[PDB]
RNA sequence: UAGCUAGUAGGUGGGGUAACGGCUCACCUAGGCGACGAUCCCUAGCUGGUCUGAGAGGAUGACCAGCCACACUGGAACUGAGACACGGUCCAGACUCCUACGGGAGGCAGCAGUGGGGAAUAUUGCACAAUGGGCGCAAGCCUGAUGCAGCCAUGCCGCGUGUAUGAAGAAGGCCUUCGGGUUGUAAAGUACUUUCAGCGGGGAGGAAGGGAGUAAAGUUAAUACCUUUGCUCAUUGACGUUACCCGCAGAAGAAGCACCGGCUAACUCCGUGCCAGCAGCCGCGGUAAUACGGAGGGUGCAAGCGUUAAUCGGAAUUACUGGG
């Protein structure tokens, strides 16, 4: 019962993949807050609490497009560190996901209703077929 | 800049009030003495420059005057109250 | 947020993954942190390559000294950049299972992998072959030296691998996809200043990277002294304008110690 | 405060020390006073091996140079009855 | 460094014998000598002064197989020395260790002994000397280690070294292959046929 | 003769122009090379002397004379400048540098190939 | 660039500096510098030294070393023997970064490294193993100085890329008066050898010290503690897969660059035709080019070779040596 191993098994990997304008930024941006909130969660015991400023609605209309590449996150999360792997998804990007799906053990599968299961879905199962 | 060794700032800060002060309350002694100047009064200005003597050469002996500053006060106004008297 | 309780309470811990020998447990020591991409790096003032890396065996040190396997050289090691809320943090080790980010300068390419000793491989680089689409031409062409370092600065990278013929003009981008917007974007950077505006221009397939033994692709260069093409790496692939030429090619045999370095 | 130390001349993995009195705010190749001496650690069995001039070295003794353990070491290889 | 090309172009080019093709066979007359130096061989030239200088200077240095930096490298070492340059230069040409070499009979050419002395096998003073541009000490031995003694190429171009002048400065032993060397030699003994005087004209302008 | 002379005033050296205003004594510069044209040159000459007015990136506009037969230029393609006159056309003392940049070397050479940037007969 | 100076020049007295001192204040006089260049402008760190030159001289002073000055700019003080201060403080200004916007952080002309400039210049490497510096009685700690390692033919030096034999004077190229010559002992063939690279094993020296134990002499009441010297043991290397030595295999992996009318070393043929072009100067090319391009051959230098840029000599064409 070393701690080692104990937080050997306290460390996970979620692979994150989807279809083209199915949601991973939106998502990642609201696990940080979720991550930010569980920040918030482990800042939120202590003499005293600091936040960063909820972003103000004058500034809050303001927004970017397009994805591509990665982000990677940690986490500071209570129970768990669980770790994120942000990958460009179309065809012709996620070259990056076909040799970073073999780095992440899990698989999250995000897939909209009006877009359904596609050949983007179609080829990210051949991909994870091969490794279960 | 952030250094291990910035100790040696504040505490000179403790040192500019504390030595200065001395130095401060030395000179205020010297300049008793230059109203006795302006005073005439020979036997004000032994009294002053009997009261000032020995705390002049305490701070010459605590390596805050190098003792040849005091030491040319204590001449120059010796030869000024031995020729005012 | 009911996300969260299922990501704790469904997903085990991090599995063993295939070497040459075996699998390499949780466990074990001699960490295993080869590295995934070379990412198309957002430049401050300096470039750091990134290291994303397979560290699931073994905790952290902060004085550590890894060891290249396949050029199997003792490097030391003491910089690793922890990605706590996307901000690169400050040097920290940590508990394996994480990734990390390095600072490399043109050395480590993609799978090149770390162990303590045990010299051998994975069974990764799963990486494919390019689609040739057109050109550098260089529009305001003062300053050659942003692009002759900072798209060869790209070129290790796994969708972009930049072919430079002899005529030192006329600079292949190699895309593996179609949209090469990326890079057009990415040559307006601190040090990306050149725009270099695309047209239509046909060079066909791929270029299959191929470097045969001593003795033997000597008079094979020698031969088609004009039919050469440097690549990202100092490599030599043949020139691919059509399949006839590599038709030729084959019929020339140029028997290789082959690695397909995609 | 005066000294007497090596000051480390020669080539590239070619040493050749030069026991030397100077102060120690002085660099290694810096200024110095006077040169007394000399030491090769490389000069094997031949018709010179260290050159080494105990009277200014007595003089300087007492003056008050300090001796590093170098140069303690080359006074006790000198010795007064060997 | 090394030439490693037409060592007997260079003897018709200069038109004297340059020792260049010494070798086991005597004087050959295979190379129509003194009449044809190259394509254009027939011709005669004007032949002017600093034309008989460097033909002079290119005629000693393929002679002692010395480049140009290093000849002009002897040409300051010999201009600070006393007595006369000219004696001098000639003294540290000779006092090259392939030349002491070539002088003993150990190979047929210069080359051979240059090749002897680079391939761990002429040793002076029980020190093993592979440079060929060992300035030579006087009251020296010089000979060949016990591992690369007469494998045969020393013996039968030792035969040549009966045919030789056999000079008085350096005595072989011939026995066991050991050499001896000497005093230096007197500007009188040393093949006299050069001229010193042309090369100090070239390298004193 | 005269010294007392020399005693007032001091014996002065001549200070000759270099012939290159290369900018403190530089062996080569790099300009945008425009006005690519050719020339006809001095008396006893009559050819058509390719040149190309250079604006440096230091502001100078000097004019250098394109050597070799064939080149690729137009208004345009950044080259390297060297220094050492002509004595065929009055104004340029200069000459361009062929192996550089964007100008190419002249095609088929074989002999005097350090000149004119042309590599070595691979085949 | 012919006038400059008003704390200016001198004196008396007070204050101030570790110390003389218009260093600073009160009073008095009109002095002080200057044509043997005062004041003003531009440029420049200075020197020992470097290069060249017989010498006198000329440019330079980059690396080694001494001094001075500076630490984004300017100003100011405290600590201390020593700073009016690179990695110390404050204020004023500019440029970036964070902020919860109330306020703070920063100064690579350090080692590395990046952007920009430019023709042009390196690795975000190892260790205190040795020296030196700082602190500590000492052991020990730090040292991007240093000792090295990696890159660059940037400069110097050395070695090799074979040697001996080998005529049918072979094949191919070039010239021709088509007889033949040249390439050419060059290549092929035969016999030896392997410097340096590749691989496999031994292997110094840079290493003195320091730690533990014992003995003797000092010290002291003390055979206890401490200093010093012999003496016993375990030892301290980044370089380092070290220098160097031995063995394996096979000439096996290793030669280019400029020039060929004169200066200045070396000749022809073919193709254009004052055109393409070369050129440091004289200058060639106008249909028989030893001057352009190509071929052959030769010359020179050699892991370097040509060009460009700068200094000196030749230039006694800045003449003091040494001109009119
Ligand atoms: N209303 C609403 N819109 C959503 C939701 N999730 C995603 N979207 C919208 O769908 C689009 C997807 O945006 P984005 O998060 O960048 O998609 P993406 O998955 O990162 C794109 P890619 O797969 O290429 O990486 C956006 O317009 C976003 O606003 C959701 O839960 N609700």
């Amino acid at each position: 019962l070393s701690p080692y191993l104990q937080e050997v098994a306290k460390r996970r990997t979620f692979a994150i993949i989807s279809h083209p304008d199915a949601g991973k930024t939106t998502i990642t941006e609201k696990v940080l807050l979720f991550g930010q909130a569980i920040q918030t969660a482990g800042t939120v015991k202590g003499r005293g609490s600091n936040q960063h400023a909820k972003s103000d609605w004058m500034e809050m209309e303001k927004q970017r497009g397009i994805s591509i590449t990665t982000s990677v996150m940690q986490f500071p999360y209570h129970d768990c560190l669980v770790n994120l792997l942000d990958t460009p998804g179309h065809e012709d990007f996620s070259e990056d996901t076909y040799r970073t799906l073999t780095a992440v053990d899990c698989c999250l599968m995000v897939i909209d209703a009006a877009k359904g299961v596609e050949d983007r879905t179609r080829k990210l199962m051949e991909v994870t077929r091969l490794r279960d | 800049n952030i250094k291990s060794a910035k100790k040696r700032a504040i505490q000179s800060e403790k040192a500019r009030k504390h030595n200065a002060s001395r130095r401060s309350m030395m000179r205020t002694f010297i300049k008793k003495v230059y109203a006795a100047i302006e005073a005439g009064d020979k036997a004000a200005a032994q009294k002053a420059f009997n009261e000032m003597q020995p705390i002049v050469d305490r701070q010459a002996a605590k390596g805050l005057i190098h003792k040849n500053k005091a030491a040319r006060h204590k001449a120059n106004l010796t030869a000024q109250i031995n020729k005012l008297a | 947020d009911h996300m969260l309780d299922g990501l704790v309470e469904w997903a085990p811990a991090p599995m063993p993954r295939q070497t040459d020998t075996r699998t390499v447990e949780a466990s074990e020591d001699k960490f295993t942190g080869f590295v995934f991409k070379i990412q198309a790096n957002m430049d401050p003032k300096h470039r750091d390559r990134v290291a994303f890396m397979r560290v699931v065996s073994g905790k952290y040190e902060k004085g550590m000294k890894l060891r290249q396997v396949r050029t199997a050289k003792d490097v030391v090691i003491s910089d690793a950049l922890t990605f706590m809320a996307g901000d690169r943090s400050h040097v920290e080790e940590a508990y394996p299972g994480d990734i990390l980010g390095l600072h490399n300068h043109g050395t480590i390419q993609i799978g090149d992998t770390f162990t303590q000793g045990e010299m051998m491989k994975f069974t990764g680089i799963p990486n494919f072959a390019p689609e040739l689409f057109r050109r550098i031409r260089l529009k305001d062409p003062l300053k050659q030296k942003q692009l002759l370092k900072g798209l060869v600065q790209l070129s290790e990278e796994g969708a972009v691998q930049v072919f430079r013929p002899i005529s030192n003009n006329d600079l292949i981008v190699g895309a593996v996809g179609v949209l090469q917007f990326d890079v057009v974007v990415a040559r307006l950077k601190s040090e990306y200043n050149v725009e270099a505006v695309y047209e239509s221009v046909n060079v066909a397939t791929a270029r299959w990277v191929e470097c045969a033994d001593a003795k033997k692709f000597e008079e094979f260069k020698r031969k088609n002294e004009s039919q050469l093409a440097l690549d990202g790496g100092d490599n030599l692939a043949y020139i691919a304008t059509s399949m006839v030429n590599l038709r030729l090619a084959q019929e020339r045999y140029p028997d290789v110690q082959f690695h397909q370095t995609r | 405060m005066v000294t007497i130390r090596l000051a480390r001349h020669g080539a590239k993995k070619r040493p050749f020390y030069q026991v030397v009195v100077a102060d120690s705010r002085n660099a290694r190749n810096g200024r110095f006073i006077e040169r007394v001496g000399f030491f090769n650690p490389i000069a094997s069995e031949k018709e010179e091996g260290t050159r080494l001039d105990l009277d200014r070295i007595a003089h300087w003794v007492g003056q008050g140079a300090t001796i590093s353990d170098r140069v303690a070491a080359l006074i006790k290889e000198v010795n007064k009855a060997a | 460094a090394r030439y490693l090309g037409p060592k007997l172009k260079l003897s018709r080019r200069e038109g004297t014998d340059l020792f260049l093709k010494s070798g086991v066979r005597a004087i050959d007359t295979k190379c129509k000598i003194e009449q044809a130096p190259g394509q254009h061989g027939a011709r005669k030239p004007r032949l002017s002064d600093y034309g008989v200088q460097l033909r002079e200077k290119q005629k000693v240095r393929r002679i002692y197989g010395v480049l140009e930096r290093q000849f002009r490298n002897y040409y300051k070492e010999a201009a600070r020395l006393k007595g006369n340059t000219g004696e001098n230069l000639l003294a540290l040409l000779e006092g090259r260790l392939d030349n002491v070499v070539y002088r003993m009979g150990f190979g047929a050419t210069r080359a051979e002994a240059r090749q002897l002395v680079s391939h761990k096998a002429i040793m002076v003073n029980g020190r093993v000397v592979n440079i060929a541009s060992y300035q030579v000490s006087p009251n020296d031995v010089v000979s060949i280690r016990e591992k690369a003694k007469k494998q045969s190429r020393v013996k039968a171009a030792l035969e040549l070294a009966e045919q030789r002048e056999k000079p008085t400065w350096l005595e072989v032993d011939a026995g066991k292959m050991e050499g001896t060397f000497k005093r230096k030699p007197e500007r009188s003994d040393l093949s006299a046929d050069i001229n010193e005087h042309l090369i100090v004209e070239l390298y004193s302008k | 003769a005269t010294v007392n002379q020399l005693v007032r005033k001091p014996r002065a050296r001549k200070v000759a122009k270099s012939n290159v205003p290369a900018l403190e004594a530089c062996p080569q510069k790099r300009g945008v090379c425009t006005r690519v044209y050719t020339t006809t040159p001095k008396k006893p000459n009559s050819a058509l002397r390719k040149v190309c007015r250079v604006r440096l990136t230091n502001g100078f506009e000097v004019t250098s004379y394109i050597g070799g037969e064939g080149h690729n230029l137009q208004e345009h393609s950044v080259i390297l400048i060297r220094g050492g006159r002509v004595k065929d056309l009055p104004g340029v003392r200069y000459h361009t540098v062929r192996g550089a940049l964007d100008c190419s070397g002249v095609k088929d050479r074989k002999q005097a190939r350090s000149k004119y940037g042309v590599k070595r007969p691979k085949a």
